[PDB]
């Protein structure tokens, strides 16, 4: 189990650490979060007292290195950083632990639903999503905007997710207009699992990291995104037994973690009626349909 | 965006443009089997294909037998016409080529945009107006060329006949949809009108009488007539 220490608390924030959050007040002693599981990424993210705009937050795998949080007055925002001296990391980390000054990521043992959400997701993807390569964690906020995004200002901050478009050459080979564009099984399979993402495991892991920052930060180009991936899928006659079955488990596991009440700007009907009820895939996924049904049957 | 009663003049400025109407691409007869089941047979369609400013008609014939053999008829044939219609603009020149195509069907809208992904620069355009083209099917030279087809076919008419040598582009394309809408409505009537008088006829080369100006006010004022009475006769008034 590793630890994220902060320096100070010097203004109140709501703090999360993956799908946990706790208040912190002005000038609260709050140094930091210990007991976090190894073996995952990880998301700590922060919502300002005073200024509920920008969500913003840092994915990290403590497996990288030691990180800590540092409040700075300048830009004004909790900053992540790297601590580079072990020897130093070590001693602040059981001070504060001796004086109890640390929350204890409060996983419940039964629980597997951070495993669930970030199954595929892993920290080296991430950071080609995410380009600032000086860092080990990667910085990701509301606001963001995507590189498709962009095409439609400032590259540095955008988020490089892979470009699906159902309406571009890409998808459509000359001659199979009609039977590309009505069954994209071409796309999926050839175009970008096979030419892209390599595997299915590097395309469920942009789409779980797509919903998440959708989730965390109402990243809107995020939740376009997932979406997308969703439908490329959903719009494909033929697609590996094994991809559906756990396509199933993840959407699944997204929708039951989803908050009841922002249902009504991250869920998209159109995707989800016609990936529900219209498309080749609209009987293999069971479960994913099952909870949809009984959270959520006003969208339907 | 989508063409409307509000930007109606811009069908007859200088930037080339077609208009795209696929209704008579699939047509069919319904009929009774031996067996007291229903089945239809296809004939011959037709894509109408529309310069608005010059009257130039490409249309391309749709013969049967594009059909054997395939399902779903409706949905494909959307998708033959964008097919066809992109094959049109390809065979054209750089300069002949349309700046524009709008489609007279929002269906139309997502095959012609994948079928003309090469043409970037070419918008494909909605329309609200309610455009009578269905009814070039009631027009004798154009029904009985698609009638006669016995395999895929282009013909090439101007559908204003010689009258831009009198008028401008915005009152035939004017004529020329009260020609059709009054078709559309009662066809019997819209063509008693257009032939009572055996003395004036229809060239060889062209598709519409040779009215002068005074006649065609005149056969204008009758079809405004029909058109009036079929929506009384229709909705009672
Ligand atoms: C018969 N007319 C001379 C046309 C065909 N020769 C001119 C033209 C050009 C493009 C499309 C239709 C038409 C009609």
């Amino acid at each position: 189990m590793n630890t994220v220490p902060f320096t100070s608390a010097p203004i109140e924030v709501t703090i999360g650490i993956d799908q946990y959050s706790f208040n912190v007040k002005e000038n609260q002693p709050f140094h930091g979060i210990k007991d976090i599981p190894i073996g995952h990424v990880h998301v700590i993210h922060f919502q300002h007292a005073d200024n509920s705009s920008m969500r913003y937050g840092y994915w990290f795998d403590c497996r990288m290195g030691n990180f800590y949080i540092q409040y700075d007055p300048k830009d004004g925002l909790y900053k992540m950083m790297e601590e580079r001296d072990g020897a130093k990391f070590e001693n602040i980390v059981h001070n504060f632990k001796e004086r109890q000054m640390m929350v204890s990521y409060p996983k419940i043992d039964e629980d597997d639903t951070w495993y669930n959400l970030t199954e595929f997701v892993q920290m080296d993807k991430i950071r080609k999503i995410v380009r600032k390569d000086e860092n080990q964690f990667s910085y990701v906020d509301s606001s963001m905007t995507t590189v498709q995004e962009n095409e439609l200002s400032d590259p540095a901050h955008s988020l490089n997710y892979t470009v699906i478009n159902f309406k571009s050459r890409e998808a459509i080979r000359p001659g199979h207009e009609m039977e590309d564009f009505l069954d994209k099984s071409y796309y999926l399979n050839t175009v970008m699992l096979q030419g892209i993402f390599k595997n299915s495991s590097n395309y469920f892991g942009e789409l779980q990291f797509a919903f998440l920052n959708a989730m965390f930060f109402g990243n809107y180009g995020s939740s376009l995104q997932w979406h997308a991936m969703i439908e490329l899928i959903c719009s494909s006659a033929t697609v590996p037994k094994h991809m559906l079955d756990k396509l199933d488990e993840i959407l699944y596991y997204q929708i039951k973690t989803l908050p009841e009440q922002y249902s009504d700007i991250l869920l998209n009907e159109r995707v989800w009626n016609i990936c529900l009820y219209s498309s080749f895939q609209k009987n293999s996924l069971h479960n994913t349909e099952k909870i949809m049904e009984n959270k959520y049957p006003e969208l339907l | 965006g989508a063409m409307n009663s509000s930007n109606y003049a811009e069908l007859f400025n200088n930037d080339i443009k077609l208009f795209v109407d696929d209704t008579n691409v699939y047509r069919v007869t319904v009929h009774k089997t031996f067996e007291g089941n229903v089945a239809t047979k296809a004939i011959n369609g037709c894509i109408f294909t529309l310069n608005p400013k010059t009257g130039h008609l490409f249309l391309k014939i749709i013969h049967t037998s594009v059909w054997a053999g395939q399902k779903r008829l409706s949905q494909l044939a959307k998708w033959k016409t964008a097919e066809e219609v992109s094959a049109l603009v390809r065979s054209l020149p750089k300069e002949e080529q349309p700046k524009q195509i709008i489609v007279t069907r929002k269906a139309m809208l997502d095959p012609l945009e994948v079928h003309m992904l090469d043409f970037p620069n070419i918008a494909i355009r909605p329309t609200e107006l309610r455009l009578p083209f269905s009814a070039a099917m009631s027009i004798d030279k154009l029904s009985d060329v698609v009638m006669k087809a016995t395999e895929p076919q282009m013909v090439l008419f101007n559908i204003y006949d010689d009258w831009l040598d009198r008028i401008s582009s915005y009152t035939a394309f004017s004529r020329l949809t009260l020609l059709l809408r009054a078709l559309k409505t009662n066809e019997e009537s819209a063509k008693m009108i257009l032939l009572s008088d055996p003395t004036i006829t229809i060239k060889s080369y062209h598709l519409w009488p040779s009215f002068t100006d005074e006649q065609w006010i005149t056969i204008e004022s009758q079809m405004r007539d029909l058109i009036l009475t079929e929506y009384g006769r229709k909705y009672n008034v």
